[PDB]
């Protein structure tokens, strides 16, 4: 059992009002049974998924992305369920990070 | 059923050659084994075939395998009497113990001895008596009883070793109130000796 | 170039299993094989390499028999929740191939020479399942053929057919931002580089002449459209940002690097990404 | 070498523990348990890859198995059912593609009740007409009214067993073809030279070994316990 790493980052420079793609990259987890969600203001978003893969250290990774429009008030976050965790982890998008 | 054997039974004259067929659907098809099973006995392996186009030999037994046609032939050259058995074709879908083995129903090969001087006769032997149809040729089939109270066994070859003499014989008996007609369900040779009691 | 065929197999219980696999050439995916699917899917026009239609279908059938077989075989070896990972492919130069197997996230078995071996530090209960497995001389022969021959011959065809998509150039686009450093009175500058291909990149913080030794190169994070993202961070003492620049070198640019100075272009860009800072970190 | 399998014949009552043993000395890893049924073919019950490492065959229901030693492989039926009446075969092989060796088999009969009969044997003396005509003399043996057909028939001449001139029926005959519990009949023939039969000093004996009930089986019937026994019939040669 390995706990997932979650990383959320936009495809293009954030511009309030202009459409963008948000990426939620999940890595370093085991088993490969994972449920990934993307949230706008704490609510479910159609979110596309890449084929699951793994790297040289045998750790798994998958990329989830959706089309979103950044605002100064609208919150965005990735929510992930995995056997390693008792409660699902939420990681909010922080453009400055 | 993924393995089919052809024909079901085969009657051959002692000393002749016989040809047995095996066809299968098994995939993947790793190997084909031929087995010999005598009555009351276990199976004994004759040969194992592995290649795409394979030919093997074991004395009087030889076999071929065409994995494209998914078809094998077992050849028996100059058949002895001890070749009377059921012949079992087995296909494995793995090259190791992990494999599933598919067993065919089997071909029954019945080898009949050439008897040089047929001398067909029906004898009475001993208030209990028994009828004995004997010395008939191997081409003759002994029919079963159509009567509830009459019992008839099949033909049977015995070898008087010191004489180089082989003979067929069947037995019949009843509880009815006549051997002369005991075997009339069979095709009785025109010159069968029926001695009067 | 490293060519990888990656298999992922889940065995929940005796009656539940699935195996999905993927195939990489460098950092580009060429094939997908979903457990839902009977056929291997191309994920590029050139995923057939230089093989003919039938030449491909011959190889596909070979794999179709494998997947069914692997599934049934593994469940037998079990007797002597299961995750199994297979990494098979070759590295091009002459070439060198490999077949590594992992069990419950741990590398335990490789195919080497003519048969399966356990790797040092492998659990000993594998010995029987491996003894059984090495008995299958047919599998041994087709594997040796894939590893020694088919893989090199195939990959040399993929490279030639994929020449174009491998040599492509996509320009990076950088932008700046910063966050509170965990150290009092410090701030961490962040240089965002995104959308570049191929993977190799040079990103540094500068005071004109000097490369800032505190520059921390981040991990490569992927984009959905097969381009890359990377950020270099710098921890400055608050007030020392002025005079700093983020310098980006990349093959798509000519010699014309991206330099981003902290402070007009930066001013307008920061005015375009203001927010209320919830839930910042 | 061969493959061992004991016992040869077994009669059990419904819902009894049945232990079928098996052995091989080739030190093979892989061992098998099959059952063979009229026309149906061999069906795998259980396989074993080595010690304490077994796997269910195609039809495991009602059967468990054991292998604590490499040389043995026991098939256990916890409570026997009438449909578990079959011939059971053991088998062994290497882990690879080598020969598969089979044992001789175990005829298992499972019954609702045991109300099973021993054979009655009779010898029939050569026809005088056959002696005159062929200069040969045929003794016919007749085993009647036995259940099950778990019998071994042998001809004994002057206290030694003979094989030349002998032929026993390959299959028994159903006395009542319609009934499924029908008793069986079996005939055998010994053929000698007329002079040999005409010798009064010659003793001929037909012997039927019958495998039936063990002395630990339950039995309360007026008739005697149909145990494992030899039933014989004799005839002397005749000068006249
Ligand atoms: C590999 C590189 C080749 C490059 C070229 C291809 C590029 C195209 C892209 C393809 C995308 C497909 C996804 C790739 C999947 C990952 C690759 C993994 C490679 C595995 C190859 C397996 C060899 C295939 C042989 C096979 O089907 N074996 C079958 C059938 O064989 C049967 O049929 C054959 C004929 O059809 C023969 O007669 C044989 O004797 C008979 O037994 C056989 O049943 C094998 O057991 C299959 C499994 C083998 C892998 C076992 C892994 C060992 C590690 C397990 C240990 C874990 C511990 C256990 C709890
Ligand atoms: C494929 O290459 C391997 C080597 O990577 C060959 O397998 C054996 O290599 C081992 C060393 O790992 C030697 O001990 C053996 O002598 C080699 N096997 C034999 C008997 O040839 C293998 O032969 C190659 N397979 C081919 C050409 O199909
Ligand atoms: C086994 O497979 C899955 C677990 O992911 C589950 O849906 C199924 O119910 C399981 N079966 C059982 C209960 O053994
Ligand atoms: C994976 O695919 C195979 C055959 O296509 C199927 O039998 C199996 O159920 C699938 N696994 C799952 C859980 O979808």
């Amino acid at each position: 059992q390995k706990t997932p790493q979650i990383q959320v980052y936009s495809r293009h420079p954030p511009e309030n009002g202009k459409p963008n793609i948000l990426n939620c990259y999940v890595t370093q987890f085991h088993p490969p049974h994972i449920e990934i969600q993307m949230l706008k203001n704490g609510k479910k978003i159609k979110v596309e998924m890449s084929d699951m893969s793994f790297s040289k250290d045998w750790s798994f990774y998958i990329l989830a992305h959706t089309e979103f429009t950044p605002t100064e008030t609208d919150t965005y976050a990735c929510r992930v369920k995995h056997a390693s965790m008792a409660e699902p982890k939420t990681v909010y998008w922080d453009r400055d990070m | 059923t993924q393995v089919e054997q052809s024909p079901q039974s085969l009657v051959v004259r002692q000393g002749e050659n016989s040809v047995l067929q095996c066809n299968y659907s098994v995939t993947p098809d790793n190997h084909l084994r031929w087995f010999k099973q005598d009555t009351g006995k276990g199976l004994v392996s004759l040969t194992v075939l592995v290649d795409q186009k394979d030919k093997t030999s074991n004395g009087r037994y030889s076999a071929t395998l065409d994995k494209d046609a998914k078809h094998s032939t077992l050849h028996i050259t100059a058949t002895l009497l001890d070749d009377t058995a059921t012949y079992i074709c087995v296909v494995g879908d793995r090259g190791s113990a992990l494999g599933r083995l598919h067993f065919g129903a089997g071909t029954q090969l019945i080898v009949i001895p050439d008897i040089q001087n047929p001398d067909p006769a029906v004898y009475q032997l001993r208030d209990k008596s028994v009828c004995l149809f004997t010395d008939f040729d191997s081409q003759t089939n002994v029919s079963q009883s159509k009567d509830s109270d009459v019992y008839i066994t099949d033909k049977c070859v015995l070898d008087m070793r010191s004489m180089d003499f082989k003979s067929n014989s069947a037995v019949a008996w009843s509880n009815k109130s006549a051997c002369a007609n005991a075997f009339n369900n069979s095709i009785i040779p025109e010159d069968t000796f029926f001695p009067s009691p | 170039y490293t060519f990888r065929c990656l298999q992922m197999s889940s065995f929940a219980n005796r009656s539940w299993s699935r195996t999905d696999s993927v195939v990489w050439l460098g950092d580009l995916q060429t094939h997908r094989w979903s457990n839902d699917s009977a056929t291997i899917s191309f994920t590029k026009p050139w995923s057939q390499g230089k093989l003919s239609n039938q030449q491909w279908e011959k190889l596909q059938h070979m794999f179709q028999v494998y997947r069914v077989s692997f599934t049934r075989d593994i469940q037998e070896l079990v007797k002597m929740p299961i995750e199994i990972q297979l990494s098979a492919g070759c590295e091009m130069y002459a070439s060198e191939s490999f077949l590594h197997v992992a069990f419950q996230g741990k590398y335990v078995v490789r195919f080497w020479g003519t048969s399966w071996q356990t790797v040092p530090g492998a659990p000993s209960w594998l010995d029987l399942p491996i003894k059984v497995l090495n008995a299958d001389q047919g599998t041994s022969a087709t594997v040796q053929m894939l590893l020694n021959d088919t893989c090199p011959l195939f990959v040399r065809g993929l490279l030639e057919a994929g020449k174009s998509d491998l040599e492509k150039q996509e320009k990076p686009v950088a932008w700046l931002s910063s966050v509170p450093s965990s150290a009092h009175g410090h701030r961490q500058l962040v240089c965002h580089v995104s959308g570049f291909y191929p993977k190799p990149v040079w990103v540094m913080w500068m005071r004109g002449d000097q490369e800032q030794q505190g520059t921390h190169r981040g991990d490569f994070l992927p984009n959905a459209d097969e381009t890359w993202y990377l950020q270099a961070t710098l921890d400055v003492e608050a007030g020392e940002e002025a005079g700093l620049a983020c310098r980006v070198k990349h093959s798509s640019l000519g010699g014309q690097d991206i330099i981003l100075y902290w402070g007009l272009h930066h001013i307008l860009d920061a005015q375009k990404m203001v927010w209320n800072h919830r839930h910042h970190h | 070498m061969k493959v061992t399998q004991m016992p040869r014949y077994l009669i059990k009552r419904m819902g009894e523990n049945v232990l079928l043993e098996c052995g091989q000395d080739m030190s093979h890893e892989t061992m098998y348990w099959y059952r063979q049924d009229p026309g149906l073919g061999l069906q795998l019950i259980y396989i074993s890859y080595d010690v304490d490492s077994n796997s269910e065959g195609d039809i495991p229901k009602g059967y468990r198995v054991s292998r604590k030693k490499r040389e043995h492989f026991s098939l256990i039926l916890d409570s026997a059912k009438t449909n578990q009446t079959s011939v059971y075969f053991c088998a062994s092989s290497s882990t690879g593609l080598d020969t598969q060796y089979f044992g001789p088999g175990t005829r298992l009969l499972v019954l609702e009740d045991l109300k099973v009969f021993p054979p009655e044997v009779a010898v029939f003396e050569p026809s005088e007409a056959e002696i005159s005509h062929t200069q040969k003399a045929t003794l016919v043996c007749l085993a009647t009214g036995f259940y099950p057909d778990h019998v071994e028939l042998s001809w004994w001449v002057n206290g030694k067993e003979v094989h030349s001139g002998v032929c026993t029926d390959p299959q028994p005959l159903k006395e009542q073809p319609a009934l499924n519990d029908s008793r069986y009949a079996l005939s055998s023939r010994l053929r000698v030279s007329a002079t040999f039969w005409q010798n009064p000093r010659n003793h001929f004996r037909c012997q039927v070994q019958f495998y039936g009930l063990s002395e630990n089986d339950e039995w309360t019937q007026d008739r005697a316990k149909p145990v494992t026994q030899i039933v014989s019939a004799e005839a002397w040669g005749r000068a006249d």
